């Protein structure tokens, strides 16, 4: 139902997670316009987005545009796909460029192609109230550029705040990364997150970012960069314990 | 022994994933993170966003964030290069209409950090 959640409004009988804010999707004075189903809205820095209405641990597919306030008026930055994929503590946010403005004229649009991860929020999981032990396994999915069909693997030992994971079945072998073990440290809020690096053939091709979310630390959620043969690219990271 | 990179102050921009990265700093040699720029601000690449990477020499690169001028449309000028981008440092002439000039007998434009130097009207 992708046409509900940019027009009906917030309601707490809808499934989690039931909003997300849109902060790294959305700069401070640019704004982005999502069309789906005949559906359409404007964000805005802040905003909050209904994914409540969006089925969950599925990539949710809209039309963006992106655009900007040049001399009062609103000129197109780029456009293509907005995907969101949702889980019940945790959500996040991806773009799939298909069209950018020119290097040299603003309002000619040129045909680029560039995947990037927007926003990864939700429920966070309290430092201070993660399990004192035991192992915890999360299995999920892993996304990037044209494919949505990879699987994520990820494992925490609470007792030793450490975490590791794999990435399997994405169409780019380069992809199938292993995410090396890595401790779980508090952030500026104190919520549970975890960064370590990103291997391909025992070789660093770059790092990723978890962050713990749910009451009893459910699910985790976040972004991978891979360094490949054809440049750099990013995976989105989402999974969930058994339910 | 190489130095490690502390967290980038990027001037007219700023990290993804902020709360994420920063308990994690200083950085090896090698690391490298995605990062965005500012209204009005543009990477070396000329997106809103590219990658950082933290070099021997320190943070690469060093000036994330470079000025992009859109030049105006000129209401008593010509307008050859109405709508143009400008990479900060690049200058440009204002050709005025006949009986209209550049405030206090100017010609030439600018693209600093601020903006235009000075403001391209005629009269």
């Amino acid at each position: 139902g992708l046409a509900d959640a940019l027009t009906a409004p917030l309601d707490h009988k809808d499934k989690g997670l039931q909003s997300l804010t849109l902060d790294q999707s959305v700069r401070k004075n640019e704004k982005l316009k999502l069309a789906a189903q005949g559906a359409e809205k404007t964000y805005g820095n802040g905003d909050s987005l209904n994914t409540g209405k969006l089925k969950n641990d599925k990539v949710s597919r809209f039309d963006f545009i992106r655009q900007i306030e040049v001399d009062g008026q609103l000129i197109t930055l780029e456009s293509g796909e907005f995907q969101v994929y949702k889980q019940s503590h945790s959500a996040l946010t991806a773009f799939q460029t298909e069209q950018i403005q020119d290097s040299e004229h603003s309002g000619k649009m040129v045909a680029k192609r560039q995947f990037r991860i927007g926003d990864i929020a939700g429920e966070h999981t309290s430092f201070d109230k993660l399990p004192e032990g035991g192992r915890a396994t999360y299995r999920g999915t892993a996304f990037g550029s044209d494919d949505a069909g990879g699987k994520l693997t990820y494992t925490i030992d609470f007792a030793a705040k450490q975490g590791n994971g794999k990435i399997e079945h994405l169409k780019s072998p380069e992809l199938n990364v292993d995410l090396a073990a890595a401790d779980i440290k508090p952030d500026g809020k104190r919520h549970a997150v975890i960064s370590g690096s990103v291997l391909y053939n025992q070789a660093a091709k770059g790092s990723y970012s978890l962050g713990i979310f749910g009451g009893k630390a459910q699910e985790v959620a976040g972004s991978a960069a891979v360094k490949t043969v054809n440049g750099i690219r990013h995976i989105g990271l989402a999974a969930k314990q058994e339910l | 022994t190489l130095k490690p990179c502390d967290y980038p102050d990027i001037k007219h921009g700023g990290l993804y994933h902020e709360n994420m990265r920063r308990p994690y700093f200083p950085v090896a040699v090698g690391k490298y993170y995605s990062y965005y720029c500012d209204e009005h601000f543009e990477t070396p690449s000329g997106s809103y966003w590219d990658h950082i990477h933290c070099t021997q020499d320190g943070w690469s690169p060093a000036v994330p964030c470079l000025r992009k001028c859109y030049f105006p449309y000129l209401e008593n000028g010509y307008n050859q290069n109405h709508g143009r981008k400008f990479v900060q440092g690049k200058s440009i002439d204002v050709a005025c209409h006949p009986g209209y000039a550049l405030p206090k007998a100017q010609t030439t434009v600018t693209c600093m950090e601020n903006g235009w130097s000075p403001t391209p009207r005629c009269i």
